[PDB]
């Protein structure tokens, strides 16, 4: 039995327009271990992106945090972009501002 | 206030390039402390704490002990396989660990699971190994025959693991023993016509453990609540929230301190 991952998109702080801030990915619960992510703004792949190490569940699926430093824009779109075993496809998430 | 040792291990037969066959990791509660994969081949530190607290002499013998466990769990996901009747690419997987409960009690686990399911767990009450089928009762019989490592494991449950924790909890402490409290906000919003939404969301707060519930007139809700994960914010603190719709109250409890948000 596998399981697809849940993708998770938000800010650090609360989002206003023209202020610095991060945008987080979370992604968990999913198993096997091997997946691919990417933030993307305006559907381009960003490419200065922190991200932690695999990480273990005691439910024995895993989960990994992709950040980035971003200042949101009414203009601009942030998304999450995720492939994992289970999907055919690379799954995007849009950030839904708040 | 209550906290965790615990390591995993994850094998992973015929594995896809760029996805190591065998990893280890430590934490300590939810922070990273330890790793090792049959890349690296080697015991790195995850938290400062812990590279500037433990000698290099530890990473080594360490080094050591996890090529060796490398090599059983690669041998024993083989084993498992076949009992199966398996092929391709499958995954074994093992936690042990313990916690200091708050109260001064103690907790001790170890469990191993076969694609992500569980496979056999040890109750070191008892010092025996429950199986999830009969492949896993295969598995058990003999491990139960072996008397001296499960007195082994009992003792590095209750004894062991929980002296390492308490050397690594003073180690972080300025980490993990510290408080940051809960940012909190109640939003209001009319959604659906007719319905008003309220949602309670914290942020900014260290440890992840919240506590979050929304009642009404002074007393518990009944109607359906919806919770918000509580998801990582990248610099260190939490965040969280929790919902209803529409006297109501959002009452939220963080590290003893309570706090009531009256939605007027
Ligand atoms: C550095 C101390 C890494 N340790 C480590 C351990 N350590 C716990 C314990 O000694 C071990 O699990 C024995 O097998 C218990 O009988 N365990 C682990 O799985 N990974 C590690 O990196």
């Amino acid at each position: 039995i596998q399981r697809t991952p849940k993708i998770q998109v938000y800010s650090r702080h609360p989002a206003e327009n023209g202020k610095s801030n991060f945008l987080n990915c979370y992604v968990s619960g999913f198993h096997p271990s091997d997946i691919e992510v990417d933030l993307l703004k305006n559907g381009e792949r960003i490419e200065k992106v922190e991200h932690s190490d695999l990480s273990f569940s005691k439910d024995w699926s895993f989960y990994l945090l992709y950040y980035t430093e971003f200042t949101p824009t009414e203009k601009d779109e942030y998304a999450c972009r995720v492939n994992h075993v289970t999907l055919s496809q690379p799954k995007i998430v849009k950030w839904d501002r708040d | 206030r209550t906290h965790s040792l615990r390591y995993f291990r994850l094998g992973v037969s015929d594995p896809i390039h760029g996805v190591p066959e065998f990893i280890s990791v430590g934490y300590v509660d939810s922070h990273p402390i330890t790793t090792y994969d049959s890349v690296t081949r080697q015991k790195e530190p995850r938290a400062p704490w812990m590279a500037e607290n433990l000698a290099p002499d530890h990473w080594e013998r360490y080094t050591q002990l996890l090529r060796g466990w490398q090599q059983m769990f690669k041998v024993e996901l083989k084993r498992l396989q076949r009992h199966y009747n398996h092929s391709g690419s499958h995954t074994y997987q093992r936690m042990i660990g313990c916690e200091l409960l708050e109260d001064g009690s103690t907790t001790g686990f170890l469990q191993y699971a076969y694609d992500g399911q569980d496979f056999l767990i040890f109750n070191k009450d008892t010092l025996s190994w429950l199986a999830v089928d009969n492949v896993a009762h295969t598995i058990k019989q003999a491990w139960e025959a072996n008397q001296h490592e499960l007195l082994y494991q009992k003792n590095w449950l209750e004894e062991e693991c929980i002296a390492w924790l308490k050397r690594f909890l003073e180690y972080g402490k300025d980490t993990l023993q510290r408080t940051e409290p809960p940012l909190v906000r109640v939003n209001r919003k009319e959604t659906f016509p007719g319905v008003t939404a309220l949602f309670c969301k914290a942020h900014g707060f260290y440890p992840p453990e919240i506590y979050m519930t929304w009642m009404k007139n002074g007393e518990e809700i009944v109607q359906e609540i919806d919770y918000g994960d509580i998801l990582p914010s990248g610099d260190g603190t939490y965040q969280a929230w929790a919902s209803i719709e529409l006297l109501y109250s959002c009452h939220v409890e963080h590290s003893g301190v309570h706090m009531v948000l009256q939605v007027p």
